[PDB]
């Protein structure tokens, strides 16, 4: 798959630092899934 | 003879192509061009996009470009000229042109072609960059939410900043932040008893406002003297350790976080704030370790033993141990309920259960978080994200992220999210508002890079819309 930076979000809960993680991948497919695309 | 000549000219343009003889082939499909029967509707663009090849041999990317124009213009989705077209672009630093030639590109191919998915994340990374430094050079130091303040602080235990300068201090406990820098800027000009402390409170206040440049010499300063508490040292060095990381520059991170370890081994903070970083990483091995030491000195901790079996679960789950990763799922509910008031328990497991594609469970679980937060956004945002993933129901997505910003308008997570759900229900003028309104909260250029790439193939797919 893709590669991208590891986005430091200061001091914050490992759960929304895991979910920033996610949504990079969300965005990705985000593009592809429109109706634009289709 | 008509069509003849004109397919000859071609095959005279290639042999002299293989040759190298890149001229001599110029000239052939230059004739093919002139001898062509256009009132048959011959297939020109053939010619114009074969004369246009050639002149990348030459390095002449105005050619190129022009003669792959005339190939667009006669056959608007003919893949090959658009590409040949975006390469030269590129060349010519016309990477806007290139952006939009190489989203046609992708959305004709399907996204399946690997070299038209490479150029556009190399020109959307480039462009998402030259607009990231000119922003970032003149954002407002926009302090962020007093949730979001209270959160951070209370990851620092062993911090004579946290647990109770002197001035500064009343109003983190009043909450009125945006005087901190000010008193900490008279507390040093002073001595040893404020001044050595007083730097990282002023270092800690510049990186949450996002203003990096600001916080490395009130942290270089804190390292190079020698009388201040070693617990300021070892903290400044997490602080230094993550300043690296937003610079991505993890050789120089990992030796503070080391030089940390060294010089306070028993501090809580450092293994902390090693493990979420390490965990982050992918280097889950030093994560487990580094957390197994934070329960060491803190055993009461809910927290401590929450992020240790989530770093056990990423160990199990980079490998593929159904039965290690089965153990790790059980071991979340010992921590619940050892622990039925830890948040961040049912956040993380819910997180696992979301990876684990166990969605109706999941969900109970940031339930269960509104219960005990009624205040915490972004578990409204964790639920508007599982809807995407839950078989995408985008209507009910856009109603949670909503509540999800009345309830903390500066959650840049919310709106970077719901930006994503205007862009898959094609709203890209919306989705465009989103991603400015998620930039107008960013902490960082790798941010802005970032939200910028967005906007940029956003308004990319809007004009290949109108063709």
């Amino acid at each position: 798959p893709k590669v991208y930076p590891i986005i430091l979000r200061l001091g914050s809960p490992l759960s929304l630092n895991m979910a920033r993680k996610t949504l990079n991948s969300l965005e990705d497919k985000a593009f592809q899934l429109t109706p634009i695309a289709v | 003879n008509s069509l003849d000549r004109a397919q000859a000219a071609k095959n005279k343009g290639n042999k002299y192509f293989k040759a190298g003889k890149y001229e001599q082939a110029i000239q052939c499909y230059t004739e093919a061009i002139s001898l062509c029967p256009t009132e048959k509707n011959v297939d020109l663009s053939t010619f114009y996009q074969n004369r246009a090849a050639a002149f990348e041999q030459l390095q002449k990317w105005k050619e190129v470009a022009q003669d792959c124009t005339k190939a667009v213009e006669l056959n608007p989705k003919y893949v090959k000229a658009l590409f040949r077209r975006a390469k030269a672009h590129e060349k010519l630093d016309n990477k806007k042109e290139c952006l939009e030639d190489v989203t046609a590109v992708c959305i004709l191919e399907g996204f399946q072609n690997q070299q038209s998915m490479l150029l556009a994340d190399k020109v959307l990374k480039l462009l998402g960059k030259e607009k990231a430094k000119e922003k970032y050079k003149n954002r407002e130091p926009l302090m962020p939410s007093p949730q979001f303040i209270k959160s951070y602080f209370s990851s620092f235990t062993d911090d004579i900043i946290s647990q109770p300068y002197l001035k500064a201090k009343q109003y983190m406990e009043e909450e009125n932040y945006d005087k901190i820098i000010s008193e900490c800027s008279k507390e040093i000009d002073a001595e040893g008893k404020y001044m050595a402390e007083a730097l990282l409170l002023r270092a800690t206040f510049y990186l949450l406002i996002g203003n990096a440049n600001a916080a490395k010499p009130d942290l270089d300063k804190v390292i190079s003297l020698k009388e201040a508490n070693v617990k300021l040292r070892a903290n400044a060095l997490i602080k230094r350790g993550s300043m690296y990381m937003q610079q991505q520059q993890p050789l120089l991170s990992t030796q503070d976080f080391n030089m940390a370890a060294d010089i306070d081994p028993q501090n809580a903070d450092v293994y902390h704030h090693r493990g979420q970083l390490k965990i982050l990483l992918d280097q889950v091995e030093e994560a487990v370790a580094d957390f197994d030491e934070c329960i060491r000195l803190r055993p009461e901790s809910a927290l401590a033993q929450a992020q240790k079996c989530f770093a056990l679960y990423r160990q199990a789950y980079t490998g593929n141990n159904s039965s290690q990763i089965q153990a790790a799922m059980k071991g979340f509910e010992e921590v619940i309920k050892k622990f039925p008031r830890c948040a961040e328990g049912y956040a993380l497991y819910a997180q696992a259960l979301t990876d684990q594609q166990q969605f109706g469970k999941a969900d109970e679980m940031y339930d269960k978080c509104i219960d005990l937060e009624p205040d915490n956004a972004t578990t409204y945002v964790h639920k508007g994200l599982l809807q995407l993933q839950w078989k995408q129901d985008l209507d009910r997505g856009l109603e949670l992220i909503s509540k999800a910003i009345e309830i903390d308008n500066k959650c840049d997570f919310a709106y970077e999210t719901m930006g994503t759900i205007e862009v898959q229900r094609g709203n890209m003028e919306k989705a465009i508002d989103m991603f400015n309104k998620a930039i107008n909260l960013a902490k960082s250029e790798m941010e802005m890079a970032h939200l910028y790439s967005l906007c940029d193939a956003a308004h990319a797919q809007t004009e290949v819309a109108k063709k």
